[PDB]
């Protein structure tokens, strides 16, 4: 089948570089135009650039012109995007795209039919910074809950009983202030089960090389 | 620039019922009977994907349930009946002229029965308390529709500064929605004050929802 893996994405402090790779498989890559597609924060698409088949040929919004090149090495299968001069507002996820020739009914056209699973690119001055993990303690059910305040950057990771309870699980979408992001998670359990027996919130945050297990008890 | 505006911006149907999403472009994006225009299907955590390609063609799997029409700078994607994965961002896409452009997409949502949060309210730990800090949480769970009201007060008076809210998605199962409610103080105007308050109002009911505890 066609593929396209992405990769290359990462943290960069503003005016920095950062390339990004997009490696192709399943078909005859130098025969094809491809494209970067990015996704802001807010979810929206937005066109990045576009190359032909065998390279002569570039395409790109004013918003990145002359900060991002696109390339391609057709001996290696792979599609590159090279940013400098990266602002906040860059921050997005990557994708790349293949633009192919698809039949319509009286002639085709050609459109961005295949896509990679996304790179993510950041772009910010903030500090990596472990979380603050706190307990949250409070009829046939009861709610607890876990604060995971302070970290950066995303993303955190939140299980319960280290995964033995995952219905009635809410977490919440990680909020950024002063630079540092804060989230919490929700779970509920039947008031049988605690405090009887121990719920656990697990959080795990890799940038910071971070595991923590905060036991929830009463008061 | 061709500019493309999407119509609504969020959408909630009902399963088995009609969802019709509009797009409408600063300039004809057809030449000579071929359409330019493209709609893309997108789900969180997964790129996007061709559902509809040349304003009216069927993109690889994609239902006979959906169906995209319109020319010129007028055009529509339509998905009859609804169910329960359509749920999605949908964006128009024209490719007739460089910079190819997006629409602002268009969040599709299940509508069901409205339903009436289920809240709680958490003190700040006494491990948070040690650090110099104090959080006040107020988790508001499976309600719908997802628009809601959070006051806050501090020994009766409102408190806006200091208060951060977070929406999580439409749930797949049941088609809730759910949201926290943080309150950050420090530790010594925490101690200052007796009674905290987070009150949920929510078009379920006029008479709002009050959970408190007191630092006691
Ligand atoms: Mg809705």
């Amino acid at each position: 089948d066609v593929q396209l893996v992405e990769s290359g994405g990462g943290l960069v402090k503003p005016g920095g570089s950062l390339k990004l790779s997009c490696a192709a498989s399943g078909f005859t890559f130098s025969s094809y135009t491809m494209s970067w597609v990015r996704q802001t924060p807010e979810k929206r698409l937005e066109w990045v650039a576009t190359i032909s088949s065998g390279g002569d040929y570039t395409y790109s919004p004013d918003s990145v012109k002359g900060r991002f090149t696109i390339s391609r090495d057709n001996a290696k299968s792979t599609l590159y995007l090279q940013m400098s001069s990266l602002k906040s507002e860059d921050t997005a996820m990557f994708y790349c795209s293949r633009a192919e020739f698809i039949t319509t009914a009286t002639w085709g056209v050609y459109a961005m039919d295949y896509w990679g699973q996304g790179t993510s690119v950041t772009v910010s001055s903030a500090k990596t910074t472990p979380p603050s993990v706190y307990p949250l303690a409070p009829n046939s059910m009861v709610t607890l809950g876990c604060l995971v305040k302070g970290y950066f950057p995303e993303p955190v990771t939140v299980t319960w009983n280290s995964g033995s309870l995952s219905s009635g699980v809410h977490t919440f979408p990680a909020v950024l202030q002063s630079d540092l992001y804060t989230l919490s998670s929700s779970v509920t359990v039947p008031s049988s089960t605690w405090p009887s027996e121990t719920v656990t919130c697990n959080v795990a945050h890799p940038a910071s090389s971070t595991k923590v297990d905060k036991k929830i008890v009463p008061r | 620039d061709i500019v493309l505006t999407q119509s609504p911006d969020s959408l909630a149907v009902s399963l088995g019922q009609r969802a019709t999403i509009s797009c409408r472009a600063s300039e004809s994006v057809d030449n000579y009977g071929i359409s330019f225009m493209n709609w893309f299907q997108q789900k969180p955590g997964q790129p996007p994907k061709l559902l509809i390609y040349a304003a009216s063609n069927q993109g690889s799997g994609v239902p006979a349930r959906f169906s995209g029409s319109g020319s010129g700078t007028d055009f529509s994607l339509n998905i009859h009946p609804m169910e329960e994965d359509d749920t999605a961002m949908y964006f128009c896409q024209q490719s007739k002229e460089v910079p190819w452009t997006f629409g602002g997409g268009t969040k599709l949502e299940i509508k069901r029965a409205d339903a009436a949060p289920t809240v709680s309210i958490f003190p700040p730990s006494s491990e948070q308390l040690t650090s110099g800090g104090a959080s006040v949480v107020c988790f508001l769970n499976n309600f719908y529709p997802k628009d809601i009201n959070v006051k806050w007060k501090i020994d009766g008076s409102e408190r806006q500064n200091g208060v951060l809210n977070s929406w999580t998605d439409q749930d797949s199962k049941d088609s809730t929605y759910s949201m926290s409610s943080t309150l950050t103080l420090t530790k010594d105007e925490y101690e200052r004050h007796n009674s905290y308050t987070c009150e949920a109002t929510h078009k379920t009911s006029t008479s709002p929802i009050v959970k408190s505890f007191n630092r006691n």
